[PDB]
């Protein structure tokens, strides 16, 4: 149906600006919203049509401690929209504690937004993992949604925090963050810095502001994964069909992406699906095998190479993955995107669920257990203090978090044919 | 502009149209329309393209329409749910087979002999090969989709693991479904193990 | 072609014949040479460009003579069921299905769909149908491609008994290998050598057969340019193959196949031999060592 | 199969760095490895073949003190492979216990290129006999591929120390390095510096950077000897079909090299025959007789002439084998390189075994036992002395050596019917 998006905290605001001006650039539309005549498509879906064709886009703006939101408000595309929505610590407990008190006017937001819809397909937020800001509060309006509305759909794209250990309360941040991301979340599209920061050192040399590559980067593929929504496709344009496949399981739902070229600035079906087998060109970093696999193509396609290029996947081997049952890769085609220079002409986009990614999370539970033994990286702040007088919220999370680990290790096994 | 939205809009927009049947009259079709199955469907032909595509034609796209409705049916209805465990992967196990079902009918089938149909039809010079190269895609589409003969050793199976689509989505006993599912791979397995050509690109697995 | 721009100067020669009260056949002839010289020559000049005569040609030889030989030595890597007698209901597409799959791994996985097996041992009825541009070719006949099966099912033997033989060279891998191996009671004078020796000259002899004809094959395409010539060249090329070869029917052709059963059969002692043990493995190998005694013996009748 | 290239010590690295510089200009490849579209071949033996047919080679790179490592690591054709494989005395026992604490993660690697590999043909090494930190360490992972596969095959390259006679512990080292290169290997390719020394004296009039040109007519022969590997044939494109004819025998298995031109910069096969017929175009130093002759042409010829060569040279006798057997010389073409000016046209090489090379052998034989009947020579270094406190090992490699040097003096006689 139509999906709502939602922005909140520095970084999310960030790619969602970038994904607004990523949409404005793709499709032929001024920066205030009028159609070109030189243009077809669907914009229904995150955006709102008006009768001069004023797509204003379905993006409710929360700020707290604004200074780049200042630089978003003053802007050629700030008469793009305005719904009117934008209503005013780097904690978790902190930005918890003031998305609690403010929970009314912004669920009259929210309820307003909803009758601007007539029907409802799902929420995306834009959220950064222990952002500060968006840390915590972000939890708390995840568990607003979910205490509200059971018949929606929630999608986050969000990454992981990587800066290569002043801060020291961010594992527990993020822990915190994560526990409501596997509990009160359907779906969760996850990204690490580090990838990111591998193919911005190979395919560029900046390293200084690599938040706007990033940004780019994060554009390309919101548009990827949403194209045979906005291009008219024939299959999966609603969000649940896509998620359906993925995911068998509530707790293991965390997808995983890729994408064909590092530099962007022929390749054949066989090519990038073997580029696409990379983790090198997968922008997150015993045997882990997936469980599903998903791929969409977008370029100049031969359609009888296609069979040839899976006879001989097949032959090949080249991917290892055997959860315990007949769950297997699925390919699928969208439009070649026009109105644009369509160079690097045929690119694909890669969608899975594979174990490995626990790996990572282990990495932080090794952090935070360690930082629990010592129990002296909480700081002492007030928020958390408040929050939780003992301090058990942490243990709780743990055991989530140990009965997901071990949720993860079990799906690994061709004996997950029981507890899936 | 006529046949090319008869073949796009079915063989989307029909999604939200038959959504709306899981949850009957012959009027509340129409204004769905106009803004154990087995439907009613008429639409305004003009006369000088109705003299040249035949009235049979549209009830061989009906036939393919309807099976197609329920290849979609079972898509969905395993696929909006929210020992014990136990129930989740005859999920799994059966959420798999009707997908790599529905990728085999609609782009293997309706989307490459569709794209070679529209190659076709635009190196037409005559009105006489035209109506000749539609009758020639439907004597394939006929084949392709097994529908004249030999169909009570096909389609059956096909219909019947559309029961599985109620069975499991009515259930919220669990040995019971695997007992008929293996039977009833297994016979289509021992069918379909003869192979006219194209027949083994569904039998990958 | 330049035939309808000349068709006025033809016809006016034959008009002009039958003007003529006299008849001659040294004036008719020149007349009949003349017409046949622009036939040919158009077919010639059609056939090497458009038609591509000479690759084409490189190709048959690839897939008929063994020209290339990676893919069907990794086919007889992923083809062995075809040492028993076929079910002639499975088997058929089956080699189709190995052949295509080792296609896959390397070398031809863009086009050139065109060969495809043909099978009625399992090396001993298989063959091979390969598609030309039969419109545009009047040179490549069935008769021809019947001649061409003939020489790959001669050459496949030779291929396989020799690939076995090296492979049951395990001797010097693991047994040998680090052991000292009692003398004529483990070792077995290590004949291995001595049969592949005679077929490995054997496949020199034919290397220089298909070479040496093959590139003045090549040669004499280029040199004629009328169809009639090319013609004598093909029949040459076909026959001294064929007799040079020794595949033609004579004693010679029967001792050599008699040659390759001895080196199939002691291919077959060796594999299940394993592991260096006596199982009366020796009442074999000295019927073996007799046979090819006196087969050496058949060698010099030959020579004679 | 597929062949796995290794390269271990000094010497090693640098031979396996030219080789790799040459298969680079000599197909139609970049230094990066992209394939050039004015190029058809295969080079998926010694070369894993990528989506932008980036043809990576099989070549796992060891190193232990590194100075020249760092030259090879910094180069513009460091882009062509990094398959993340580096790892960190002048002593054989030394090398020796260095590789054996190491010997599980570079068995790992070993294990991640095998499962590289679908099918497998054999194991080439770059080493240097009694080359320092290379002696040692290189018989310690033949150990443990012998232990490991018996089903496969190892070809060694590798030079024979002479620096005309500070390090007297070297024919200790060499001693040791040979009763493994006996026992545990199937196939040696042996040379000496001194017969290179005469060609490259002889050729050029350089004396000091005489390992570069030494390294330039190494990469040449490895070249040759791959051609029919790397140009598609149709005989001997397996190497156990190459080395078959040559080895009846375990221990008797060193072969010995010839190249046509000595300098590089018509022929015909009897000039070339004949010329090969030379110790002076061979690269390696009673009457000694050959076992067992081949040859490998490579050029512009005639293929009639061929035919009546032979005859002449029977006719003439221009070479003296006879072992004792009907084992004679086997001649072969392969394809003129393209893609490189071909200048010197017809050019051969040359495979035998002969066993003048156990003289030399013995040379080194009465050098060992000449420091064996002092014992002032291995200077009592500890690592030698913690791995044989006995010094035993040495004898058993004297009595080894003993049986190698009588196989070879019985081998030229013409009763070698049995005992072969």
């Amino acid at each position: 149906r139509e999906i709502i998006t939602l922005q909140l905290g520095q970084c999310g605001n960030q790619i969602g600006f970038e994904f607004w001006k990523q949409l404005c650039a793709e499709h032929g539309i001024s920066p205030e919203g009028i159609v070109e005549e030189f243009a077809t498509d669907r914009k229904d879906v995150f955006f709102y049509q008006a009768d001069d064709e004023h797509y204003i886009p379905r993006a409710v703006l929360l700020d707290l401690e604004p200074r780049v939101i200042h630089s978003i408000l003053n802007s050629p595309y700030a008469k793009l929209y305005n719904p009117e929505n934008i209503y005013l610590g780097n904690n978790w407990a902190s930005g918890f504690s003031q998305g609690e008190k403010i929970h009314e006017d912004i669920f009259d937001i929210i309820d307003r937004e909803a009758d601007g819809s007539d029907s409802l397909e799902g929420f995306v937020l834009c959220h950064s993992i222990a952002g500060g800001t968006g840390s915590g509060l972000g939890s708390y309006l995840l568990e607003r949604l979910n205490d509200r509305y059971p018949k929606k759909l929630v999608q986050t794209y969000s990454v992981f925090p990587n800066q290569d250990e002043d801060v020291v309360v961010q594992p527990y941040n993020s822990l915190l963050t994560l526990k409501r991301l596997t509990q009160n979340a359907d779906c969760v599209v996850v990204l690490d810095n580090t990838a990111l920061n591998r193919i911005a050192t190979d395919r560029l040399h900046i390293q200084n502001p690599s938040f706007s590559q990033i940004n780019q980067l994060v554009s390309t593929i919101m548009s990827a994964s949403t194209t045979t929504l906005r291009y008219p496709g024939y299959m999966n344009n609603d969000l649940i069909g896509l998620i359906a496949s993925l995911i068998p399981t509530p707790r293991l739902h965390f997808l995983m992406t890729g994408y064909t070229p590092l530099t962007t600035d022929k390749t054949t079906v066989l090519d990038v699906m073997r580029r696409l087998l990379q983790p090198k060109n997968v922008m997150v970093s015993t045997n882990h095998c997936y469980i599903a696999i998903l791929n969409i193509i977008q370029g100049e396609v031969d359609p009888t190479q296609v069979h040839k290029s899976l006879q001989r996947i097949r032959e090949r081997k080249l991917a290892n993955f055997i959860p315990w049952g007949p769950a297997s890769i699925q390919v699928a085609l969208s439009r070649k995107s026009p109105y644009l220079p369509s160079a690097h002409r045929v690119s694909g986009l890669m969608m899975a669920n594979h174990t490995s990614i626990s790996s990572l999370f282990e990495r932080t539970c090794r952090q935070y257990d360690k930082l629990r033994k010592r129990e002296a990286f909480l700081e002492q702040f007030r928020k958390e203090d408040m929050f939780k007088d003992n301090f058990d919220e942490m243990d709780t999370s743990r055991e989530i978090v140990q009965q997901l680990i071990d949720e993860y290790h079990a799906a690994t096994r061709p004996d997950y044919i029981s507890w899936g | 502009e006529y046949l090319q939205a008869m073949r796009n809009f079915f063989l989307d927009t029909m999604y939200d149209f038959y959504t709306s049947i899981f949850d009957q009259n012959v009027s509340f079709l129409n204004v769905q329309l106009q803004e154990l199955d087995g439907l009613t469907l008429s639409y305004k032909v003009p006369w000088p393209v109705d003299i040249v595509i035949s009235l049979e034609c549209q009830k061989i796209y009906n036939q393919v329409f309807l099976l197609l409705l329920q290849i979609k049916w079972a898509k969905y209805s395993l696929d909006v749910l929210l020992q014990i465990h136990r129930m989740f992967l005859l999920r799994v196990k059966l959420m798999h087979f009707v997908n790599s079902l529905h990728n085999y009918i609609m782009t293997r089938i309706l989307h490459s002999t569709g794209l070679e149909f529209q190659h076709q039809v635009e190196e037409a010079k005559d009105l006489d090969q035209l109506i000749k190269i539609h009758y020639r895609y439907l004597s394939t589409i006929h084949d392709r989709c097994l529908l004249r003969e030999k169909v009570s050793f096909v389609k059956e199976a096909i219909m019947k693991v559309l029961n599985l689509a109620l069975m499991f989505a009515d259930g919220w006993s669990i040995e019971k479904m695997e007992s008929d599912f293996k039977n009833c791979h297994m016979f289509l397995v021992t069918i379909l193990n003869k192979a006219f050509p194209h027949l083994e690109s569904l039998a990958l697995s | 072609s330049i035939l309808k721009n000349q068709e006025d100067t033809f016809a006016a020669e034959l008009h002009r014949l039958k003007q003529q009260p006299l008849f001659s056949l040294v004036d008719f002839e020149q007349v009949v040479d003349r017409i046949r010289s622009t036939v040919a020559e158009h077919l010639w000049k059609l056939m090497v460009e458009e038609s591509d005569l000479l690759g084409q040609l490189k190709i048959i030889k690839d897939f008929y003579l063994l020209g290339r030989g990676e893919l069907f030595q990794a086919f007889i890597d992923t083809a062995q069921h075809m040492l028993k007698t076929p079910p002639t209901a499975v088997t058929e597409h089956d080699v189709n299905v190995a052949f295509q799959q080792s296609a896959h791994k390397v070398l031809l996985d863009d086009d050139n769909l065109l060969p495809l097996l043909h099978l009625t041992s399992g090396w001993a009825a298989l063959g091979l149908s390969y598609k030309v541009q039969w419109p545009l070719h009047i040179l490549f006949t069935p008769a021809v491609l019947e001649k061409y099966n003939v020489v790959f099912k001669y050459l496949l033997s030779v291929r396989r008994v020799q690939a076995e033989l090296q492979h049951c060279w395990a001797l010097q891998m693991q047994r040998k290998h680090l052991k000292s191996n009692q003398t004529d009671a483990i070792k077995w004078r290590l004949r291995n050598h001595m049969a592949f020796l005679v077929d490995n000259l054997q496949y020199y002899l034919q290397v220089d057969v298909l070479e040496s004809q093959f590139s003045q094959l090549l040669h004499q395409i280029n040199s004629t340019r009328d169809f009639e010539s090319i013609r004598l060249a093909h029949d040459h090329f076909l026959s001294n193959l064929l007799a040079q070869s020794f595949i033609l029917l004579k004693p010679v052709f029967h001792c050599l196949n008699e040659i390759l059963d001895l080196c199939h059969s002691f291919c077959s002692l060796v594999s299940q031999n394993l592991g260096p043990l006596d199982e009366r493995g020796a009442a074999q190998l000295s019927i073996l060592v007799k046979g090819f005694s006196r087969q050496s013996s058949l060698l010099f009748k030959i020579l004679s």
